[PDB]
């Protein structure tokens, strides 16, 4: 698949810095970038350029405030939770990130997540200006199809 | 008695039309989603249930929730504690007796009103269910207090062998119900000979409270039964209704149904909405184009931008109608009424306009100074009217200049100093200096001395009088038809089921194409606007050099961009075209040549 | 930045799916973006005469040095990048036509696949020498089943035999084969299940 | 109790844990309070349980905490002060909780209440605008006999305990214990607290557009009083309660609610969306930029991002923001220290435009809308009884203005009876009133920001430049800087404009925030010979030059020509009057006359 | 190329592999079916059963020349009893027909107007069993563990209705735990 639904999600933007001063510049004079400069980066070169050296390039510092201040708002109630505002994306995202991290700290706190935003999803599904709809949106897809099969077994199970 | 009890629980599981099961069918999907609330049907429940309100007619205030303490008693056989009793929520529809037959024949009899709701109080609280202590012998027991008679249904005995009124509330196991005391108002067409309109209370239960705002067409449906309060004669008692169910009209907070945007994603992609809207806005209007154009952008709008700074720009358009008396400036803005989705209509001598956008007063209780009226804080998110812009000069300028252009008032009265919010527009229609004069001399002398005012709204019109023989006729023709024959609401009647659109569609399609879409004008169109207006200042240039003084300044210029951004909304196009904004400087264009002449 | 604008390329892409997917099988496809991708192909020849100077240089300036090896990873990276979203929309864009050349694949008059979206029709046309290779695809594949077996539609399974239909918006006379039901205008039939298999897909005859 | 005890004691082995990183924190806050007190020749008992310590670890107990907390409290308290002793017993008051951290999802806006939630943990934000009285109350009081030199022990319950209804007490003061001695009372060792109550409002931005602000009330204790002023962003959390008797307390009871919403709760924050620690790192570097001898015209140009130019109006906005200093004459009236700028123009030419955004970065400075009901400096005697028989002078608008800035518009839109109380406030700092009432000199420090329109149209040019506002100069000669914004019409000067208005429909500003109120921290020189020397000529020669052209200046405008550039050495962060500020002094009142 | 319903079956079609199984009828009448899958009789002899397919009988109950007797478990004094060994057993369901939820539908199109007082009964008992299968299946699918179930006894048409959005959820976060390490 050409993967239309994440080919944006690492268009968003990653604050990280250098270890090194590279004269490769395209960001608009002055071509030397001096080292420990943060720059946003796009997720895409980002991910292979903290690859590519022994010492890479890039000072991958973690976001950590989309770690201590969002473990803790998880750990304690999964219903009605921003979980969007601050991300447009929570899944491949989080994906993305364990890969090179490895970690299994946070890799067991978001798998209680899901079961419990599932746990809603299920038994919500039988039948408001700028940030509410995207909690009621985030789940969309994965539920869209799910209610448009209930819909249908009705109309087939009536008359 | 009971064993009614009997007949509702094997009554409510098993009824049905043909095969659909219906009542299990949405409990089951209510006790879900947690709501915990019913309705009813049609006939049998009123075929048989007549059959049981020959014997709740006599008392439709104490055996209404002895259908309550059924339901819960099927809700436990769906789950295999934490259960809630429900409510009842009614429907009944033959007609409306306004506010006429109010005490002979109608105590504690089912009756359906019809009004406009004026006045919301803030919440409160009453138990449902208590524990109580006797004190120096230490009883503990649990009562309910379910439906009333206001408070004061049963009372705490002296029975516990300790000594006399013994009981305490505790507040450590309890549960609570709010009250509203809403003011329900007379809607002011139905009883004219020379009468004032009077007023009724009412209350409600939470999951049937805040449903509604204040300026709304609203139908009712409950009890008329009576409290009596001991803060005038012999003991006399008050009325005041007990509500059951709104099943109100739209909320004229953005959900609904699918097939609603079924139709209208089917009209939208028609590309014929912004010719066919003029002819069936107004079916009661003789053309008037440029005009017309003027009130559907009006009626949506632009946008609102909270932009990564600390300030913002105003995303609205105000609109003028300043002509000849016999120019039907006035009886379109009646139209705009009912077509808005919040409107008012204060349109005449601005009515204290200190006391326009704020009040307050002296209390009743405890002898307080808090706010309380206005009218712009009625009107947010739609359209005021007002009118005469002449002979207003007292405060009527010194309480717009505020209220526009920044949209943010505080009072800095006795009381508080609150910045509340604002989000209006407005509309006028004033006369000149009876009109012909005005156009028969140097174009100054209209308004008295200051030009402030003008700046401060964009789109101005002018109309005239001409003679043309031909156009009068037709209007003669025009008119005729409309008044007696009643024959072109024969014809538009034919013209409406395939290809005109009635008013009861034009409102309920605004408030969801606005609440829906947020366009952006495109980057082509930022050479366009920047190349057009360079002339528009040097027409206006070459003007003042001929000794020709007035007005135009730049709110205009970021004007005409809402102007554009307004039929964005109404293809519910993300982006905006070159077609789109040609024709939009065709409207201004047009404006701009008449601030002239 | 860099890839900005295919970002929002694909960010309209989105809406091509959920108008189409959600609504119901009326295509309708928007139109196809060559003043957007005349962009990205302009920067995509700017990046491209900018390497090969370093292409040049490497061999007599900074000597393939280590920050010019990287210099050419942003260079390499952003190249694909933008690849990666250019050939997605194209593909969303004829995975959908498809099931426009599935449904009606030739059920009465094929090669009128006019009076079908004429500002589209153009833009399709130089699309049309493909899908026109689906069509002249999709006969052999109807023939070269050793047996007769309809390929062109029926994919609901059948119930019945005997099911009233009606008419409407529709005249002349049709239906040459399998005897000739003369249909004349807004009068129903009560007839047998397999032959209005070919007519409803059609679009002639109405109800079920 | 074995049952309603048992989770308690197995807490009471649970939570030791969850203060291992506190156990140190709650005896080193009070041994240096046992030290002072002991060579003087004051601090409450705050215990902040984060969320972390337990929820990491505990779930039963944890929800309990969020579900019914009314069986826990209590207990939790009980517990800890045995570790007070425990730890602090040698040397010869209850530590009740604060309950910081997150909640998920409690952040019940009050327009809202609950049906889940009720007598629960809420979190509550919003403005307080009510400021009620201080009251001290009793709680336990002992007695002693006189004769046969017995003492006594009694407590009072009251609704203040904040969890248990017991049975009140509906007694002041008891007499005659069962013997037959008069009964004496020690007031020393009887204890005492107090009690007060505030309405807070609603956050009026994000209640949507349907409906006035709504309030709720909250009784606090005495570790956070005195720490609300009336117009601060605030975050309470406390425990949601009812009280009192509904519907048999009087009898038939007919539309009478008796169940009062209250909050019985603890520890508030303010907000600010004063307290803003910097680390090393930030504020080395606004040194290491304040040693660039450009940064007074940075900040200029990176405060409007929407308006072309007026860099003499904008670094006016900056220099009168962070303000100048007024030093009190010892035994001698002070003089006026207070800025007081004003502006006028013809319409649409971001007059109001930047008046509403010094109000985000106003650090604390609330201002109005300059509707002019008599209110704007005053009380007007606005008591409400105060619980039958206490008169308060309730604070009309100064006690947010003081050390901070205000903004009223519509200048001569108004009546007169607002003009008379703006002259006072300026000659002098202080209002003064007895209007049924006491008479009461309470202290403000403010500045105006002003916004007035001319008359007659575009009438400025062909008349004279005075008098085109004809209020009353009483007022102009108590400002300074009449700022005329000119509109004229240049071909370039308007392309200009059309495009950066049309860029911007899709040098940071928390860190100048920072810098001003650090600014107001550092010391003021006010002493150099030198620049006061040449200043003085500078005012000479323009006092040869006021006379026979546009307009007379009085001495007065000598202070300002001091404190324009005394204020100019604090955007500096230097303790030397320098030359080079009197430069700019003298050039900003040049195109301000000219 | 359906690109519609893929990942399932939609529901017209689960009725369609059930159409296929035989069950036993009243014949009435006296070559006659040459269909591949036939036995054809002769003249056929009433007051007898015989095993024939579903589809054919309904076709033979539109011309309306034989009768269907039910099967064994749908009378009303036999479902009773499924309801106690579940109501006593809330781990799991008991005793299934395995695809009677489809079974009755059909039966209820001139195949109900035959049998010995079904109506105001019949639907009375089954709609009430239809919830109580899935008030069971809330329950279970909270306790998910990793790749690993325990359905015994579904329903052909809870399968057709569990499918589509249970896959996905457990396949999502089996990329969480899989890539963890
Ligand atoms: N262009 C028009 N098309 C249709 N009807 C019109 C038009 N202009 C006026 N009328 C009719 O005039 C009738 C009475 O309007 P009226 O005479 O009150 O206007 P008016 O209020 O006097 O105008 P003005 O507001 O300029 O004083 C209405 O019934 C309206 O139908
Ligand atoms: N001189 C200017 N330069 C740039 N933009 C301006 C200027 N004047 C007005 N604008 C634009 O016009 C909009 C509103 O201006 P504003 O309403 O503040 O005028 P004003 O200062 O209120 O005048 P008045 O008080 O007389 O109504 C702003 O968004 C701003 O971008």
């Amino acid at each position: 698949y050409y993967d239309i639904d994440d080919v944006l999600a690492d268009g968003t933007e990653f604050p990280c810095k250098f270890q090194y001063d590279i004269p490769g510049l395209g960001y608009n004079p002055g071509r030397p970038i001096t080292k420990n400069t943060k720059l946003s980066l796009p997720l895409w070169l980002a991910r292979i350029l903290a690859i590519v050296g022994p010492v890479p390039f890039v000072e991958l510092l973690p976001p950590d405030m989309f770690s201590t201040k969002v473990m803790n708002a998880i750990k304690t109630d999964p219903v009605a939770l921003d979980l969007h505002s601050i991300n447009s994306h929570f899944f491949s995202l989080a994906i993305k990130w364990i890969m090179l991290f490895s970690e299994k700290e946070l890799a067991n706190v978001v798998s209680e997540l899901l079961l419990q935003r599932a746990q809603e999803l299920n038994h919500h599904a039988s039948s408001t200006s700028t940030f509410l709809l995207k909690l009621e949106e985030m789940e969309k897809e994965i539920y869209k199809k799910s209610h448009e099969s209930y819909k249908d077994t009705k109309r087939w199970m009536f008359k | 008695n009971t064993e009614i009890i009997k007949s509702f629980k094997n009554f409510i599981l098993e009824f049905r039309l043909d095969s659909q099961f219906i009542y299990r069918d949405q409990l089951r999907n209510n006790i879900l989603v947690k709501n915990y609330s019913l309705t009813v049907n049609m006939e049998h429940l009123i075929g048989y249930n007549e059959d049981i309100y020959k014997k709740l007619s006599d008392e439709p205030s104490d055996i209404i929730p002895l259908f309550e303490t059924a339901i819960t008693q099927v809700a436990k056989r769906i789950s295999i504690n934490s259960l809630p009793t429900f409510q009842l929520i009614l429907n009944s529809n033959a007609n409306q007796i306004p506010l006429r037959d109010l005490d002979s024949e109608h105590v504690s009899k089912i009756v359906r009103l019809s009004g406009i709701i004026i006045s919301t109080s803030v919440l409160s609280s009453r138990a449902t269910y208590l524990s109580i202590m006797c004190r120096n012998c230490r009883h503990t027991t649990s009562i309910t207090i379910n439906n009333f008679n206001t408070g004061n249904t049963v009372s705490l005995p002296r029975s516990c062998n300790c000594g006399p009124d013994p009981y305490i509330i505790i507040h450590e196991s309890s549960k609570f119900i709010d009250q509203q005391f809403l003011k329900l108002q007379e809607i002011p067409e139905l009883v004219p000979v020379g009468e004032m309109p009077r007023n009724l209370t009412m209350t409600c239960d939470r999951y049937l409270t805040n449903k509604v705002i204040p300026g709304t067409r609203v139908t009712i449906v409950g009890i008329y039964s009576i409290y009596n309060s001991k803060n005038s004669g012999v003991a006399i008692r008050t009325p005041y209704i007990k509500i059951l169910g709104i099943q109100s009209d739209v909320e004229t907070v953005t959900m609904f149904t699918e097939e609603e945007e079924e139709e209208f994603l089917q009209l939208s992609r028609n590309p014929k909405l912004y010719e066919i809207l003029t002819n069936s806005i107004a079916p009661s209007i003789f053309g008037n184009e440029d005009i017309k154009k003027a009130i559907v952008c009006l009626l949506m709008g632009g946008s609102k931008k909270i932009l990564p700074d600390g300030m913002r720009l105003r995303g609205d358009i105000n609109v003028l109608l300043l002509g000849d008396p016999g120019t039907a400036k006035s009886q379109l803005l009646k139209f705009v009424e009912k077509v808005s989705p919040i409107a008012v209509y204060t349109s005449g001598k601005g009515s204290s306009a200190a006391g326009l956008t704020a009040s307050v007063q002296r209390d009743p209780m405890t002898r307080e100074f808090y706010l309380e009226g206005g009218a712009m804080v009625l009107a947010d998110g739609g359209v005021v009217c007002i009118d005469e812009f002449d002979k207003m000069r007292d405060e009527d300028r010194v309480a717009i200049h505020e209220a526009m252009e920044q949209q943010t008032i505080s009072i800095a009265k006795a009381g508080i100093t609150t910045v509340l919010n604002s989000r209006t527009s407005v509309l006028a229609a004033a006369n000149p200096i009876y009109g012909r004069y005005d156009d028969l001399k140097s174009p100054g002398d209209n308004i008295d001395f200051q030009t402030t005012i003008l700046s401060r709204f964009d789109m101005i019109f002018i109309v005239k009088d001409d003679h043309n023989e031909e156009r009068d006729i037709s209007i003669a023709n025009h008119v005729i038809n409309i008044h007696t024959g009643n024959a072109n609401a024969m014809q538009n009647q034919q013209e409406e089921n395939g290809s005109e659109i009635s008013i009861e569609k034009m409102k309920r399609y605004i408030t969801y194409c606005r609440l829906k879409c947020a366009p952006r004008l495109s980057p082509q169109a930022a050479e366009k606007l920047s190349s057009n207006f360079v002339t528009i200042r040097k027409q206006l240039l070459i003007n003042e050099l001929e000794s020709t003084e007035r007005p135009i300044t730049i709110r205009q210029l970021e004007a005409i961009i809402r102007i554009t951004e307004s039929l964005a909304k109404l293809e519910l196009s993300p982006i905006a075209q070159e077609r789109h904004v040609d024709e939009a400087i065709r409207l201004f264009q047009a404006s701009t040549m008449d601030a002239a002449s | 930045m860099y890839g900005d604008l295919g970002n929002k390329l694909v960010l309209e892409a989105k809406r091509t799916k959920q108008l189409y997917a959600r609504s119901n099988q009326d295509v309708n496809l928007p139109m196809y973006h060559e003043d957007i991708i005349r962009n990205i192909l302009k920067e995509v020849s700017n990046l491209r005469k900018n390497t090969e100077y370093l292409k040049e240089q490497q061999q007599l300036g900074m000597l393939d040095d280590k920050v010019a090896k990287c210099q050419y990873f942003v260079t390499l990276l952003c190249m694909e990048r933008n690849k990666r979203c250019l050939l997605a929309y194209q593909r969303l864009r004829t995975d959908i036509l498809d099931s426009m050349a599935w449904n009606n694949n030739g059920l009465d008059l094929m090669s009128s696949i006019t009076f079908s979206q004429q500002d589209t029709n153009n833009l399709s046309h130089q699309e049309q020498e493909y899908l026109k290779e689906y069509c002249d695809l999709i006969t052999d594949l109807k023939s070269g089943d050793l047996v007769d077996i309809d390929l062109s539609g029926s994919l609901v399974p059948p119930s019945d035999v005997f099911i009233d239909v009606r008419v409407l918006k529709d005249a002349g006379e049709i239906q040459t084969e399998y005897g000739v039901f003369n249909l004349i205008k807004d009068s129903q039939f009560f007839v047998r299940q397999s032959d209005v298999e070919r007519l409803i897909q059609q679009g002639y005859l109405q109800k079920i | 109790p074995d049952a309603v005890f048992g989770d308690r004691v197995r807490r009471f082995q649970e939570f030791l844990d969850t203060f291992t990183s506190y156990r140190d924190s709650v005896r080193s806050i009070q041994v240096y309070n046992s030290n002072n007190a002991a060579n003087y020749n004051i601090l409450p008992h705050r215990i902040i349980i984060s969320l972390d310590d337990l929820r990491e670890f505990d779930r039963s107990f944890w929800s309990g905490i969020l579900v019914e907390p009314a069986y826990f409290i209590p207990p939790a308290e009980k517990a800890l002060t045995d570790l007070a002793d425990s730890m602090d017993d040698v040397p010869h008051h209850p530590w009740k909780l604060s309950f910081k951290g997150s909640f998920g999802a409690h952040a019940l806006s009050p327009r809202t209440l609950t049906a889940q939630h009720l007598n629960k943990l809420v979190s509550v934000e919003g403005i307080v605008t009510k400021t009620s009285l201080v009251r001290p109350k009793l709680i336990r009081s002992v007695h002693y006999a006189a004769k046969t030199g017995r003492f006594h022990y009694r407590d009072y319950t009251d609704a203040t305990t904040t969890l248990t209804t017991r049975i009140p007490t509906p007694a002041i003061y008891p007499t005659e214990d069962t013997e037959g001695n008069k009964l004496t009372t020690e007031y020393g060792y009887s204890t005492f607290i107090d009690h007060q109550r505030i309405t807070v409002q609603e956050m009026p931005e994000m209640a949507p557009a349907g409906q006035l602000p709504r309030s709720i009330d909250v009784i606090l204790d005495d570790d956070l009083v005195d720490k609300t002023k009336p117009g601060d962003r605030v975050n309470v959390v406390g425990v949601f309660k009812s009280l009192g008797a509904g519907g048999m307390n009087q009898s038939n009871s007919n539309t009478l609610i008796g169940f009062k919403t209250l909050i019985l709760g603890n520890t508030v924050y303010p907000l600010h969306a004063a307290r803003q620690m910097l680390t090393d790192f930030d504020i080395r570097n606004i040194n290491k930029l304040s040693k660039k001898k450009d940064i007074f015209d940075i900040l200029s140009q990176s405060l409007a991002p929407s308006i072309y130019g007026h860099d003499h109006i904008k670094k006016a906005i900056l220099l009168m923001l962070m303000g100048g200093v007024e030093k009190n004459l010892e035994n001698g009236s002070h003089l006026r220290g207070d800025i007081n700028i004003l502006m006028v123009g013809d319409p649409s030419t971001a007059k109001s435009q930047l008046l509403r955004f010094v109000l985000n970065t106003a650090s604390l400075a609330i201002a109005t809308t300059g509707r002019g009901s008599s209110g704007v400096g005053l009380t007007a005697a606005v008591t409400t009884d105060r619980e039958t028989g206490e008169r308060r002078l309730e604070a009309g608008a100064m006690v947010l203005a003081d050390r901070g800035v205000v903004c009223i518009d519509e200048f001569d839109k108004m009546t007169d009876v607002d003009r008379v109380a703006i002259h006072e406030v300026m000659e002098q700092q202080t209002v003064t009133i007895a209007k049924a009432g006491i008479h009461t000199t309470l202290n403000a420090r403010c500045s105006v920001i002003a916004a007035a329109n001319p008359v007659f149209g575009q009438y400025d040019v062909n008349r004279d430049p005075h008098q085109n506002i004809a209020l009353p100069d009483s007022l102009l000669s108590r400002f300074d800087l009449l700022f005329v914004v000119t509109d004229d019409i240049n071909e370039i000067r308007d392309r200009s404009i059309s495009e950066h208005v049309l860029r911007t429909h899709r040098v940071t500003i928390p860190f100048l925030r920072k810098y001003v109120q650090y600014a107001k921290e550092r010391v003021i020189p006010q002493l150099t010979q030198e620049a006061i020397n040449v200043i003085v000529k500078n005012y000479t020669d323009l006092r040869n030059d006021d006379n026979t052209k546009k307009s007379p200046i009085t001495a007065r405008t000598l202070e300002t020509l001091i404190r324009l550039a005394t204020a100019h050495a604090k955007v500096r962060l230097s303790k030397t009057v320098n030359k080079v500020d009197a430069k700019v002094a003298a050039n900003l009142l040049r195109f301000a006359l000219l | 190329l359906p690109a519609h319903l893929q990942q399932t079956f939609s529901p017209e079609e689960i009725q369609f592999i059930v159409e296929n199984e035989p069950i036993k009828i009243f014949p009435r009448i006296t070559w006659q079916l040459i269909t591949t899958d036939d036995k054809a009789l002769n003249n056929m002899v009433a007051m007898r059963s015989t095993e024939v397919v579903l589809w054919i009988a309904l076709l033979l109950k539109q011309q309306s020349k034989c009768s269907i007797v039910a099967p064994q478990w749908l009378t009303t004094k036999e479902l009773d009893r499924k309801i106690q060994y579940e109501k006593t057993h809330p781990d799991r369901f008991s005793e299934l027909p395995w695809n009677w939820l489809v079974l009755a539908r059909i039966l209820f199109n001139k195949a109900k107007d035959d049998f010995h007082d079904p109506i105001h009964e019949l639907r009375g008992k089954i709609q009430d069993l239809r919830e109580i299968r899935q008030i069971k299946v809330l329950k279970g699918l909270k306790y998910l563990n990793e790749s690993h179930l325990q359905l015994d006894n579904l329903s052909l048409l809870e399968i057709n209705e569990l499918r589509p959005f249970i896959t996905e959820i457990m396949d999502k976060l089996r990329e969480i735990h899989t890539a963890s390490l």
